[PDB]
């Protein structure tokens, strides 16, 4: 069922980069593992996943426009996802200006 | 001849070298080059690195686990990392589609069979089905 | 989770914020770490002297746990009498908000 | 003349078939139709 | 004649809209039945106009 | 003991000849990337306009094509390959068309790449392939294609 209704997606696990500053506790601006974000990632794992309710919620503010929205997904069996894991769907393209 | 390439033919030799622990370089198609390695210690498993440059005081390689496929090894070309040459300064790479003219002034296509040079740096090329050597100008790089 | 090592923590042993069942993946600035260099005892972690001033990070698996923060639809009851010598009182399942 | 017989199969084997992605292009096209029954309200009865 | 008079109008104008959000933005199907090979089709978006 | 060579359906690149054929009224077949293969035609009579049909076969006494008015675009013609409907046909959907570079094994166990200059067929409907620099005609199974 899951393999049928799902979409092919790359699953890459998340882990804190060693480059974090030991004293402030905040990351280096640029390093190979993580590009300023304080969280690095492992090699991707090809996976099929179902996705629903995908929303491109736009907030217009003094800082500018911002894209943020909720999308609800459902995995396969035996897979234990973790907080701030990352997914990317090559098939689906999104317009931006 | 030129000593810039020494590809491995048998996968068995590749596995033998991996058992010895020596690093390998594995090419890709329209994609970055890869280094592959066998992890040390109690548990044995393959590791990969997206970096290519030699280790130094100012540059260290990064290794992570990956489920490397034997298909990649058997299909793609493989070299020893230490003995690999970055580039041979020739217009045409090896195994590249090229066009030429035969002895009877007939045009024909082919791929490069060998890349050669003299002591003065002049480069000669041999094509498939053609024993004679061809000048760099006489060849033509076919567009994909 | 992530921890910062110093000359004092190396000998005492790193106190972990979570419990431990098994470790998935360890890493530091010098790369990954092998089983020959680290050990865990009584839910604290030891490292060899090679990582005196390095950082260390871990992906860890821990047992699921819960506490009862409220008891909800707390009691449900039945005077079961059918096929009994006499009327009997049985407490039906509670619902817990964990 | 000769009897018509099935004979042998001709389809070759194919491995690792990749999906088809609709190509983005600014050029015009024509939308392939289907001719069939249409559903509509009875607006006269709605007035009633 | 109406230099300093007021004027009022009842007017008809075309309906118009702009996309202020895109909602349930993408829905997908690997259509395979009665095809030479697997094909990917993007199903309708919902727009909040 | 064979059949003479079969011409491939030459794609038309120049827009000018396409428009000239259309003005002459000759049918055109357009391979749209997204929504399949369609026919294009100029309306007969004084009321000139372009027409489309998806009755995608050669006209026959028992199968008459139906034409719908459509506003065919120039860009559609330019970006999409177009063929004369008198030529494009199911007769020969050859795996390795003419002018295609294909890989063939030579007698010296050395694989070479050559461009197919001539193709013909025989009683069994096989596809004999002629490669530049060689006289013997190869078969379908021996050859191979290299892409990208
Ligand atoms: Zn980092």
């Amino acid at each position: 069922f899951i393999n049928d209704r799902g979409i092919k997606v790359l699953w890459e696990e998340a882990y804190f980069c060693p480059c974090l500053n030991p004293d402030t506790g905040h990351p280096r601006v640029d390093c190979p593992r993580c590009h300023g974000k304080g969280i690095a990632y492992l090699p991707p794992k090809e996976t099929i996943m179902a996705i629903q309710s995908q929303e491109k919620g736009t907030n217009q503010l003094d800082i500018g426009i911002l894209d943020t929205g909720t999308a609800i997904g459902t995995t396969q069996l035996e897979k234990r996802i973790s907080y701030r894991d990352r997914f990317t769907v090559p098939e689906v393209l999104m317009p931006q200006q | 001849p030129i000593q810039d390439a020494k590809p491995i033919d048998d996968i068995v030799d590749i596995m033998t070298y991996l058992k010895n622990g020596k690093v390998l370089r594995v090419k890709q198609d329209n994609q970055g080059d890869i280094l592959v390695r066998m992890s040390p210690g109690k548990h044995k498993f393959t590791e990969v690195s997206r970096d290519l440059d030699k280790e130094s005081f100012y540059y260290k390689r990064h290794w992570v686990l990956y489920n490397v496929s034997v298909n990649s090894l058997i299909t793609f070309d493989v070299y020893l990392d230490e003995e690999y040459s970055e580039t041979t300064k020739v217009k045409y790479p090896k195994d590249t589609i090229v066009e030429y003219t035969r002895e009877d002034q007939e045009k024909d296509v082919a791929m490069i069979k060998e890349i050669l040079t003299d002591n003065n740096g002049n480069y000669f090329y041999a094509l498939i089905g053609e024993t004679m050597l061809f000048d760099e100008n006489k060849l033509n790089k076919v567009k994909d | 989770m992530i921890y910062f090592v110093n000359k004092d923590r190396i000998k005492k042993g790193i106190p972990l914020y979570y419990d431990v069942k098994e470790i998935t993946y360890i890493a530091t600035q010098d790369g990954t770490v092998y089983e020959e260099d680290y050990e865990i005892k009584n839910n604290r972690l030891y490292l060899n002297e090679k990582y005196e001033n390095h950082t260390v990070t871990l992906k860890i698996l821990m047992t699921l746990r819960y506490v009862v923060s409220d008891i909800l639809k707390e009691s449900r009851y039945q005077y079961t009498k059918f096929n009994q010598p006499k009327s009997k009182f049985e407490n039906l399942p509670q619902k817990l908000l964990l | 003349e000769k009897p018509y017989m099935i004979g042998a199969n001709s389809n070759p084997n194919v491995i690792n078939k990749s999906t088809t992605y609709t190509t983005t292009t600014q050029a015009d096209e024509q939308d392939k139709p289907k001719y069939t029954t249409r559903l509509e309200f009875d607006t006269i009865d709605m007035i009633r």
